[PDB]
């Protein structure tokens, strides 16, 4: 006889601060380096895949997930929180914008559902916030290319470049200098790889590096070369071999 | 410390039992004293009823639950009502569903489960009232002791309430005598009165105080209250 | 309509005609009867228009949700089972006669589904109003050692049999080749073989016979 | 029923012999008078050693057997391998509880090594009945005389295949909702053998 | 709302001065096809009650499980004395009839007609009726279905009132029972050749004769043939 | 009484070049007795026009549902809905109301204001999606109306010429009915000016 | 203190919470039960303490049935023990209806097992203060299992719980090894009586009544019965020849 | 709130006490485990200690057969191990009916992970400490070894070990793999894989094992079986005659 | 124990205040400034975007300005995250009046539904309250322009000029002097800006 509990696990403090949220801000800091660059001409997201036994593999791990075909997401914070959140987020996006619509969700609108979920878990006791902050990078035809940031509270903000994970401020500061105005998507990949090189040390391989762009949708990414019937992915992960070429080219 | 192990019912302590069970047990004794005796053909309960005042009067604490079934309490009146209501539904169903008069053994086990269940929550609680449940079915007369912990023992005579032991030792003596007085309403009633007096040591034995209840081979559940116990004193 | 599915030793062809009728009058020369579930699980549907399309989108959604969840290809047998459990709950209220086809790493598959709630596995299957005439062609000319060119060519012949002898069928024929080895080909309007119901010509209307009681203008606006 | 006319071969049996049980059926679905399927599976696996023959209406039977497959996948996993009689109970529950909307005539046929083969027949209404052999479908009635004399406790594997091969080929010959290949499933300690005989073969033998 | 698709026919029973006898063929019909023979209709419950069921086999399997539950729960909470407080005919009757009465009142009916027969180990003879219609009655002779029509007038000649009861000894009663069944096998084909016969003796308890077949055959009719359906061209 | 033919109504839509046109009657009846010469069966939310014919109670309840859906969506996305998106929104709402007992024939009309296409699309009682762009008709007299459109209509027309077509096509189909008198309106839509022309026609 | 003396809602560094530790204790303050597996059966035995002359024999027995072939006996707290068998009975009854079979002994063990595990992952639902030894004969053979407050269970050849658990297991592993398994069901009753005797030395302040039961394939024919009458008296007598403490 | 010693929430150090202590005791069954993959097969070798001679060994298992093809090794305390087994077996059975397809190692893994992370937030319900190693010989990706930990974390392996002698086993495996430069053993026949595994175990825990001290389960194409005592004895015997 | 994790911080104090409510009033002073000027010709809304990077974009100016309806908009002082939950429920509140009576919602009602909801959470449910204040700008033809504000206690009031956020007091003091009964929108635009420049917690104004 149980399920009578609903007293909150997130309370106000005497500085009007929120206890769990302070705790969770650390969790993000103890993560690994992930970045985003919007080139206007696309979006590039990259992270370090790292793993917790030498016998494990990080080639068979993933830290970018497809949320819907044309949108991919990445995080800094704790692995468990990220997996349950991605699943719930994938569920609402299908149900409410492809059974009520048929066009894949505009990006910002998808951000608002992820944000609502995370805040909902903060209001209500017997659940606690998710301990993670996302950069959800997408494309939509009526927005163009987009980049959003979701904070662990549930708060959002747009950015045209940002960085998260260890040495967050300093990584972001580096982007400001190396990239101004509008430059290419290609060129921004070259930059993103360098920026990710300076954060990390002791791994430099393309089997521990994952870089993906949202920047093209080919029949090759459509799974059929016939006449289109849906938009299909605009998400594309660049190969371990592909990553390796570009490190040499810095 | 104390407040840890009283303030929760879904706990246990190092002794092998929670403190709340020790207090509930104490509470049965805080009841007024009542004895129960049987020879296994008839079963009698003889009970000393106290009333608060000269300006109060007696209210019932021997409860007809059927015309072949009843109980006496000792302990907490509020709780006793809750339990009595349960046994009564239970008696009714047994008749409707099985044509049974309900054995004590079957009833006890069912009362146990509910009790257990309310220690499996916060804001439920043990009853803290004990009952001597009697009835006459086809395996004869029966006397059970129910405790709000869930301990069910059938005894040939027993007592609950303050100074249980006084009657109980008298009962272990007179035992062999009473069990071979078989088939007598009047010999057993007389015994009950004799018994209850070995409990007493700070209380008076008076007509209006005392109350007798019977069920037995040729008696469906009939109570003697008030006036009608004078002739067994 | 006439919907078919034909197995070859390298892939599967489904095909359909795209004519929607209200009476003998042709409402639509084009509506897809071939619906995409995932890039390589295509489904043909016959019967009542509204029902086949809606069910196919619900399943279509649940399968894509599945594919992302498992980080693996979707199986044809998942789509099949979703379809069966959906028909079963609604006890036939869904009136979808479906031909579900797919290629996976397990091989090429061909099943069909009645609205009645029974599924079957076949080497070639057909459903529709053109179902009798088409299933006749397909059983006769199907052979062991079938190939791509032979499977398209057979598939054209099928739809055509149903056009000719069921005259509620007609209009364009859309074909979809799904190969295990190479990226599937949806062939919109692969054949353009029949036309619109009869016209006599029409011509300009004189303005001494078309008159206006009053008129205004107005404008579209959005805050 | 569920919706419309769905129909199957309507001649199934399970027969016991020296090594186990052989179950046989003919395979053919028709939807009205249109031949929905030449060759199908009416010999349906619900456990590796426990199969069934399905009769009644094709749809109804398929929903019900799906559910069976699900309960025994779970029974096996938690509570260990099930009996023919146990498989038979799940069938019965469904048939009885949904007699007012579905029609399912099931022969549950199983091989065990410690009680040999067992044959359990499930009525349309849902019941559990033990026999040494059963015939069901509605063409079972014409071979009742045949089956009852030429069934014997203890026969060879070749011979049981002849008895079942002869029985059903007569049923398919008089019956009009039957045809296509003959399937059999032999559940023995030699493994699971699946037998197929094509039209030309059973007609002749 | 249920439409019979299967039948079992015939349970006839009577009382004699020192017990009851009940007999029933073993039958699973699918109309006129005697699909199953090995469907027991007489389910002995304990060793002093037999539950006889006629009617639908589909309802009968469901009840068959409840009747087995009835034994089980009566050993629960009653470990001993299970023939003074368990497995009594009145209980078996009452248990079954409450489930029957509720199922027919909600339009999902138990389509049986049942005889519960016994000798009470607390009483004398038990023979009590229940049907799908909810009506219940006791009479010295009771029979269900086709036997309700045909057998029971033969049986009523043996006992129909308290006065007729001393005039039926073991021998005569068993002879009546055997005679009745043979009448049933003869004039209704739904009845199986195979029967079970049970005698529940006030001294001997339950003695159950299995796998009997009707005998002392009628074949007399074949002598008097003239045709009755034969055509001539 | 009748399922949808109590008050009647018929609706016609046509395609042209950077214009479409959508036209309706104004009848409301109570059985075969025409009651009113006004009842507007076409509504619009911005540059998407929705005509729904059939029973009036059902056209009204739907119209308020789509107004709701569009308003709240407009509010979140900070822009209007598109013809193409609205057709998706309709299919699903209607498939939710197939199980309910509605009796409607919607037809969707608009011009895309950043993809630059004329757009018309159709819907039925069942609520199935009809992709065609030539004419789509719906209503009581839908049978007469297809016969007429299919002969009278010629592909790709300037607004003036689309007007002459739609007007006459409606007027002559309508004249074979009594359930389609009591006045009529025609709307000629470009995505930056709308002309409303009332016609003068028969009644009982 | 560590806060886990009154919470089941969190993980503790002992691998288990203190309140589960407190329930185990309560098992040790009950009165001795054993279980003897045999080559044809199983034997159950229990000590019931007699304190007062008022008790009646074999109605206050702590041995309870489930079904008609499954024997359950426990040591520790009385209300927890009754609750436990009462749940087992419902779930067993559910099994019997659904699969139309008697329950397996390894199946019954799970059925209890999940219910006992569930109230240790919940703070609001009280652990059991009983250890229950159960088993019978089934269609897989005979099986003896014993279930702990933890939700721990394993298959046994002999099993014990209650005050004299240590002493009893010591005598038992010796006898079970010296024989193949404690020979046949008849032999085992005399041995069982000797264990109940030796065990009474750990309790010798109050008297006992020896109460034995069985479910044995070859000597009770698939049913559970109490062992009583001539045979129970006989077994006390046998014990009093050899042990004379 | 104001509590973290009676309920479970985020730490400000960021290392959650309940998750850390769950990492720690699991070893209370005296187990050490590994699983490796061969070219065609996946073998598990696992310790067994019998603490009484009132106990049968053959009811003592730490491998539970989820389906017909899927295996699972639980390293933990056995009431928690079994609790997970019951839940896993039904979810597997439910998936198989619904989706027409036998459950993936990774999907089972992921689903139990997401649930444990849910119980970690929950303030009225605790997380199981179980470490679950899901293995099979899938035909849609070959041999697969996927390990979960109670946190909600799971990741893919080349071979894995669990128990306090995790490091020692790790080294034995790292050395072999560096040398071949492959993430599997390519030995045709399962047999030679089981024996090799057994050698490396004997090195790590540094003791010779008996039939009753190992329990070996091997996963094969489309079927999963645990190996018997008599067979286990054949393995130990045959390596005694390589030197 | 369930109540042995409870702290009951949702109740009235010994000072008769609600702990969690008082803490929310604090929150609002640490978020940006929001200013509402109502004139009889328009309503001017500003809200101050704090922490502005150059890689924060300037193509968005809807992320504390939200249209709740096509005649009602708000400026948020508080979090994006608190606001969003209420914003969706407001927009819905709009559609209900619109569908039923076929006309625009009154402001005064719509405000009340939000405040009652905030109030609800601290009375019952064991919940936190939302840490958010809204300044409501909306129009009616029964009242002209209306301008309200609601705050974390569930109290709401009408103002004809209002400030919320950091340095509320100071802004308001300046507002009280420069205010005049006569209005125009373009005059109000100048007024807002003069003030905004002098309330910034950073030098000058951009």
């Amino acid at each position: 006889m149980t399920d009578r509990y609903s007293f909150s696990l997130t309370t106000f403090s005497p500085s009007g601060k929120l206890g769990q949220i302070d705790y969770a801000l650390t969790a993000v800091k103890q993560g690994v380096t992930s970045l985003g660059i919007k080139a206007t001409n696309g979006v590039v997201i990259a992270t370090e895949k790292k793993s917790s036994s030498p016998l494990a593999m990080s080639e068979t791990l993933s830290k970018v997930s497809l949320l819907t075909p044309d949108i991919g997401a990445v995080y800094s914070g704790m692995g468990p929180d990220y997996r349950v959140l991605v699943d719930k987020s994938r569920k609402v996006a299908h149900t409410s914008y492809k059974r009520i619509y048929g066009e894949y969700p505009p990006t910002k609108l998808l951000v608002s559902e992820v944000a609502k979920i995370m805040q909902e878990a903060t209001q209500s006791g017997g659940v606690r916030p998710f301990g993670v902050s996302l950069l959800i990078a997408g494309h939509d035809e009526f927005n163009g290319f987009s980049l959003y940031q979701v904070d662990p509270s549930g708060s959002y903000f747009p950015w045209k470049a940002t960085a998260i994970g260890k040495g967050s401020v300093a990584a972001k500061t580096f982007l400001e200098k190396r990239w101004n105005d509008e430059l290419e998507l290609e060129d921004a990949i070259h930059i993103a790889l360098l920026t990710l090189k300076e954060s990390v040390e002791g791994e430099f391989n393309g089997d521990t590096i994952e870089l993906a762009i949202i920047g093209d949708e080919n029949p090759d990414l459509l799974g059929y070369t016939g006449i289109p019937t849906d938009k299909g992915p605009r998400f594309r992960k660049l190969t371990s071999q592909e990553i390796n070429d570009r490190l040499e080219a810095l | 410390f104390r407040n840890n192990y009283d303030g929760d019912t879904v706990t246990f302590s190092p002794t092998g039992r929670l403190f709340q069970v020790e207090y509930a047990l104490e509470a049965i004794k805080q009841g007024s004293v009542t004895v129960g005796l049987r020879s296994n053909t008839h079963a009698v309960l003889v009970a000393l009823k106290r009333n608060a005042d000269e300006l109060s009067s007696y209210q019932k604490k021997i409860i007809k639950c059927d015309e072949h079934m009843g109980l006496s309490l000792a302990g907490l009146a509020p709780d006793a009502r809750v339990l009595s209501n349960y046994l009564r539904q239970q008696c009714n169903y047994s008749s409707l569903v099985f044509n049974r008069k309900l054995a004590v053994e079957r009833a006890g086990h069912l009362l146990c489960d509910k009790a257990q269940k309310n220690t499996q929550s916060y804001g439920g609680r043990p009853y803290g009232v004990g009952l001597l449940i009697i009835g006459y079915d086809k395996s004869g007369a029966h006397l059970l002791e129910f405790q709000p912990s869930g301990n069910v023992t059938e005894l040939y005579g027993t007592a609950i309430g303050a100074r249980s032991q006084g009657a109980k030792t008298y009962l272990e003596r007179t035992l062999d005598t009473f069990i071979k007085i078989d088939g007598n309403p009047d010999e057993l009633i007389k015994a009950g009165v004799e018994a209850i007096s070995q409990s007493l040591r700070d209380e008076s034995l008076t007509v209006d105080n005392l109350s007798i209840a019977i069920v037995g081979k040729d008696t469906p559940f009939t109570i003697y209250d008030g006036e009608a116990v004078a002739k067994y004193i | 309509t006439t919907i078919v599915g034909v197995k070859f030793n390298n892939g599967v062809v489904i095909a359909a005609d795209t004519r929607s009728t209200q009476g003998p009058i042709v409402a639509d020369k084009n509506c897809a009867k071939l619906h995409r579930i995932s890039p390589k699980i295509w489904c043909a549907g016959a019967g009542t228009a509204a029902d086949t399309e809606a069910v196919t989108q619900l399943i279509g959604s649940n399968i894509e949700l599945h594919s992302l969840y498992t980080s693996r290809e979707p199986r044809v047998v998942s789509a099949l089972q979703m379809l069966k459990q959906h028909l079963f709950k609604y006890q036939g209220h869904i009136g979808a006669y479906l031909i579900v086809a797919g290629v996976d790493p397990t091989g090429s598959h061909l099943f069909s589904i009645h609205a009645h709630g029974s599924t079957d596995v076949g080497y070639y299957l057909s459903l529709g109003s053109g179902s009798l005439a088409a299933m006749a062609v397909l059983e006769s000319h199907w052979k062991q050692d079938l190939t791509k060119e032979e499977a398209i060519k057979l598939a054209s012949d099928a739809i055509q049999a149903g056009i000719w002898n069921d005259l509620g069928s007609g209009s364009n024929v859309d074909v979809c080749v799904m190969e295990i080895g190479k990226d599937a080909e949806y062939l919109r309007n692969y054949l353009t073989p029949n036309v619109r119901e009869e016209k006599q010509k029409s011509y300009k209307f004189p303005r001494g016979t078309t008159a206006v009681l009053k008129e205004s203008i107005v404008n579209i606006c959005d805050i | 029923l569920k919706k419309g006319e769905v129909s199957l071969g309507t001649s199934i049996m399970a027969v016991t012999f020296k090594d186990g049980v052989i179950l046989g059926a003919d395979s053919r679905t028709t939807t009205g008078a249109y031949i929905a399927n030449r060759v199908t599976d009416k010999l349906t696996r619900v456990h590796d050693k426990i199969w069934c023959c399905r009769s009644g209406s094709a749809a109804d039977t398929q929903a019900i057997a799906d559910i069976v497959q699900y309960h025994l996948e779970l029974y096996t996993s938690q509570y260990g391998t099930p009996s023919t009689e146990t498989a038979a109970s799940v069938f019965k529950e469904l048939c009885y509880e949904n007699k007012d909307n579905l029609t399912a005539g099931i022969i549950v046929a199983g091989y065990d090594d410690k009680n040999k083969g067992e044959v359990y027949t499930i009525p349309l209404g849902g019941s559990v009945h033990k026999l040494p052999y059963a015939i069901a479908g509605s063409g079972s009635t014409f071979i009742y005389g045949y089956c009852d004399k030429n069934f014997r406790e203890n026969m060879s594997k070749e011979e049981t295949v002849d008895f079942i091969k002869h029985s059903l080929s007569q049923a398919i010959k008089w019956d009009g909702s039957s045809g296509g290949v003959i399937r059999m499933v032999v559940l023995t300690a030699a493994g699971v053998e699946r037998l197929i005989f094509y039209p030309d073969e059973y007609e002749q033998l | 709302t249920q439409q019979p698709i299967v039948t079992g026919t015939s349970v006839i029973s009577m009382k004699y001065d020192n017990g009851v006898i009940i007999a029933a063929d073993n039958l699973g019909s699918y109309g006129s096809l005697l699909r199953f023979n090995g469907v027991e209709r007489l389910i002995p419950v304990g060793d002093n009650t037999v539950v006889g069921i006629s009617g639908d086999i589909s309802d009968m399997q469901h009840i068959e499980r409840l009747l087995k539950d009835l034994v089980t729960e009566n050993a629960y909470d009653n470990p001993l004395a299970d023939a003074e407080e368990a497995l009594e005919p009145s209980y078996i009757f009452e248990y079954l009839a409450t489930v029957m009465y509720q199922r027919r009142s909600k339009m999902n009916p138990l389509w049986n007609a049942i005889i519960v027969a016994g000798v009470q180990s607390n009483g004398d003879q038990f023979l009590r009726y229940v049907n799908l219609l909810g009506v219940t009655y006791s009479s010295p002779t009771l029979a269900t279905g086709f036997g309700a029509h045909m057998a029971n007038p033969l049986l009523r000649k043996v006992v129909d009132r308290e006065s007729d009861i001393p005039k039926t000894t073991v021998q005569v009663a068993e002879e009546a029972i055997v005679n009745a069944m043979r009448v049933l096998y003869y004039r209704d084909a739904r009845s199986s050749r195979n029967f079970s016969l049970a005698i529940i003796d006030k001294n001997t308890g339950l003695t159950f004769k299995k796998n009997l077949q009707v005998e002392n055959m009628k074949w007399d009719f074949a002598k008097d043939i003239k045709g009755y359906g034969t055509q001539k061209i | 009484s009748d399922p949808s033919s109590i008050n009647g109504g018929i609706v016609v839509a046509m395609t042209g070049k950077d214009c479409v046109a959508i036209a309706c009657d104004l009848r409301l009846g109570s059985q075969s007795l025409g009651v009113s010469n006004k009842f507007e069966k076409i509504f619009h939310y911005g540059h998407v026009f929705l005509g729904i014919t059939g029973l009036a109670t059902d056209v009204t309840t739907l119209n308020e549902m789509f107004r709701y859906k569009t308003n709240l969506y407009k509010l979140k996305e900070e822009r209007a809905i598109e013809p193409e998106t609205f057709t998706q929104l309709v299919s699903s709402s209607l498939y939710e109301r197939r199980f309910g007992p509605y009796f409607v024939g919607p037809v969707v009309a608009g011009i895309n204001s950043k993809s630059g296409k004329p757009f018309i699309a159709g819907f039925d009682l069942i609520g199935c999606i009809d992709e065609a762009k030539d004419f789509i008709v719906s209503g009581t007299a839908s049978d007469q109306l297809f016969g007429m459109c299919e002969s009278l209509y010629e592909p790709n027309l300037e607004p003036e010429d689309l007007f002459e077509t739609i007007s006459q096509a409606l007027l002559n189909a309508a004249d074979r009915d009594a359930l389609s008198g009591w006045g009529a309106v025609v709307y000629i839509i470009k995505k930056d000016e709308v002309v409303k022309r009332y016609l003068k026609m028969r009644q009982d | 203190g560590t806060g886990y003396d009154l919470s089941n809602s969190v993980f503790s560094p002992d691998g288990r919470n203190f309140q589960v530790e407190y329930a185990v204790k309560a098992v040790e303050n009950g009165t001795t039960s054993i279980g003897i597996k045999c080559n044809d059966g199983v034997v159950f035995a229990v000590e019931k303490l007699i304190t007062s002359k008022l008790l009646v024999p074999q109605k206050n027995v702590k041995i309870q049935v489930v079904d008609r072939h499954i024997g359950c006996v426990y040591s520790g707290l009385i209300p927890d023990g009754r609750h436990l068998v009462n749940r087992g009975r419902e779930e067993a009854a559910s099994f019997k209806k659904l699969y139309k079979t008697p329950i397996p002994i390894p199946a019954f063990a799970d059925r209890l097992g999940q219910y006992v595990q569930a109230h240790t992952l919940y703070n609001s639902v009280r652990p059991f203060g009983v250890s229950t030894i159960f088993g019978g004969v089934d269609k897989n053979g005979a099986h003896l299992y014993m279930l702990e407050p933890s939700g721990s269970y394993w298959g046994y050849k002999g099993a014990a719980t209650g005050k004299g658990r240590q002493s009893a297991k010591a005598e038992l592993e010796k006898l079970v090894d010296h024989h193949p398994e404690g020979l046949s069901a008849r032999e085992a009753v005399k041995q069982a009586a000797k264990i109940i005797y030796l065990a009474h030395e750990d309790n010798k302040e109050k008297d006992f009544e020896l109460e034995i039961s069985w479910c044995s394939l070859s000597e009770t024919n698939g049913l559970h019965k109490f062992v009583k009458g001539d045979l129970l008296q006989e077994a006390i007598d046998f014990a009093q020849k050899e042990i004379n403490g | 709130a104001g509590y973290d010693r009676h309920i479970t929430i985020f730490s400000p150090e960021g290392r959650l006490y309940q998750v850390e202590y769950a990492f720690k005791a699991t070893n209370q069954t005296n187990i050490n485990s590994l699983a490796v993959r061969g070219k065609d097969c996946t073998v598990v070798i696992s310790q067994k200690k019998v603490p009484d001679k009132l106990l049968d060994p053959t009811t003592v298992s730490y491998i539970f057969c989820i389906s017909r093809t899927i295996g699972m090794v639980v390293n933990g305390p056995i009431p928690d191990a079994r609790n997970a087994a019951l839940r896993a077996k039904a979810e597997a059975a439910e998936f198989r009916y619904k989706y027409g397809y036998d459950m993936p190692c990774d999907v089972l893994a992921k689903r139990m992970a997401n649930l444990s992370q849910i119980y970690t937030q929950r303030a009225y319900m605790r997380p199981l400490g179980v470490i679950l190693t899901f293995v099979s010989v899938d035909e849609e990706l070959g041999p697969s070894i996927y390990k979960t930990d109670p946190a909600g974390y799971y990741v893919g392996y080349k071979a894995t070990a669990t128990g306090p002698k995790q490091q020692e086993i790790t080294t034995n495996l790292e050395n072999h793999f560096k040398k071949s430069k492959i993430d599997h053993i390519n030995e045709e026949s399962w047999e030679k894989v089981v024996e090799f595994a057994i050698t490396h175990m004997i090195d790590a825990l540094g003791t010779e094992f008996s039939k009753n001290d190992l329990e070996v389960g091997v996963a094969t194409k489309d079927k999963f079986f645990t190996l018997s005592a008599e067979n286990i004895e054949e393995r130990l015997v045959a390596i005694a005659e390589q030197d | 124990g369930s109540r042995r994790y409870d702290s009951r911080t949702t109740i009235f104090s010994p000072e008769g205040r609600l702990y969690q409510v008082e803490y929310a009033l604090e929150s609002i002073s640490h978020a940006g400034t929001a200013i509402g000027i109502m004139a009889s010709d328009g309503i001017v809304l500003a809200a101050e975007r704090k922490v502005t990077s150059t890689l924060l974009e300037q193509d968005t100016s809807t992320e504390k300005l939200y249209k709740l309806n096509d005649k009602i908009a708000v400026a948020v002082a508080g979090l994006t995250a608190d606001a969003e939950i209420l914003i969706n429920t407001a927009r819905i509140h709009a559609q209900n009046y619109l569908k039923t009576y076929n006309e625009d919602i009154p402001v005064e009602i719509l405000v009340r539904r939000l405040s009652d909801i905030k109030q609800g959470y601290t009375q019952h449910g064991g919940l936190r309250p939302f840490g958010v204040s809204f300044i409501y700008a909306g129009y009616d033809d029964r009242y002209g322009y209306q301008l309200y504000t609601s705050n974390p206690s569930g109290n709401y009031t009408g103002w004809k000029a209002i400030s919320v956020g950091a340095n509320t007091s100071a802004a308001q003091t300046l507002l009280q002097m420069d205010y005049k009964d006569d209005m125009k929108v373009d005059d109000a635009i100048e007024l807002a800006l003069k003030t905004l420049s002098k309330t910034t917690d950073s030098s000058a104004l951009t």
